[PDB]
């Protein structure tokens, strides 16, 4: 509820980037995610769905402009040695991310873990809801996937996914969205 | 009867019940703010902003 408390019309002009301490209720609900997050650092209790929560709230806050635009606490959530669903939470947070802000090198990092971990589940939903949730969307490509995103994924339907049928099952959903029944405007 | 009889004293009522649990609740806040605060200060961290 407190991350359905959308405000995205406090930053007129360009106060994201710690002007204001940014005001008034804003920073209270800060306070309170910040007690949650340490309380469940701290108590644990089943899951850290309240994490879960939490970062959800946060890349709400990223998508009104309270917290300024930054992967970093979602790239730290991303990481290897957390639970599965703080880990597909700031996956999802990451795949929006790249959906909204034009993060390439992000994105490069992500197809680069989605070759190399050993978790399948991730990389299952990483696919699925990229496709669900997608960037580099078709016939509207401003952030240039021919340059050499289109060899790479290429590659990675190719090379790389003989681990399991499913991975470039969901790489062939990224061909459906991602310059589906066409030549990518490539040459 | 000022000089001759006596009584007894107690000196403590308040019995305020939302008050009392409004206490309670604002007691808990604080724990929760200041453990929040100690080893948030404490360990490995990173911010919201650029230097919090």
């Amino acid at each position: 509820a407190l991350a359905n408390s959308v405000t995205p019309a406090v930053s007129v002009n360009n106060e994201v980037r710690t002007l204001d301490n940014l005001n008034p209720d804003v920073r209270l609900i800060l306070e309170e995610i910040t007690r949650f997050l340490n309380m469940e650092k701290l108590l644990p209790s089943y899951r850290h769905t309240i994490t879960v929560s939490c970062l959800r709230a946060i890349r709400v806050l990223q998508k009104n402009g309270h917290v300024p635009s930054d992967p970093a606490l979602f790239k730290s959530y991303a990481e290897y040695g957390h639970f599965v669903d703080i880990r597909i939470a700031a996956l999802e947070a990451v795949v929006d991310y790249t959906k909204v802000d034009r993060s390439y090198e992000e994105l490069q990092w992500l197809l680069n873990m989605i070759q190399n971990d050993p978790v399948p589940y991730v990389r299952h939903k990483i696919l699925n809801m990229l496709t669900k949730n997608p960037p580099f969307t078709k016939n509207m490509e401003s952030p240039l996937c021919n340059e050499a995103l289109v060899d790479q994924l290429w590659k990675l339907m190719n090379s790389g996914t003989s681990h399991d049928w499913r991975l470039r099952c969901g790489a062939v959903d990224l061909y459906f969205t991602l310059f589906g029944l066409s030549r990518p405007s490539c040459l | 009867x000022x000089x001759x009889x006596x009584x007894x004293x107690x000196x403590x009522x308040x019995x305020x019940y939302q008050v009392l649990r409004e206490k309670a609740a604002s007691q808990r806040r604080d724990v929760e703010r200041a453990l929040t605060r100690f080893m948030a200060k404490t360990g490995e961290t990173q911010s919201l902003f650029k230097d919090d």
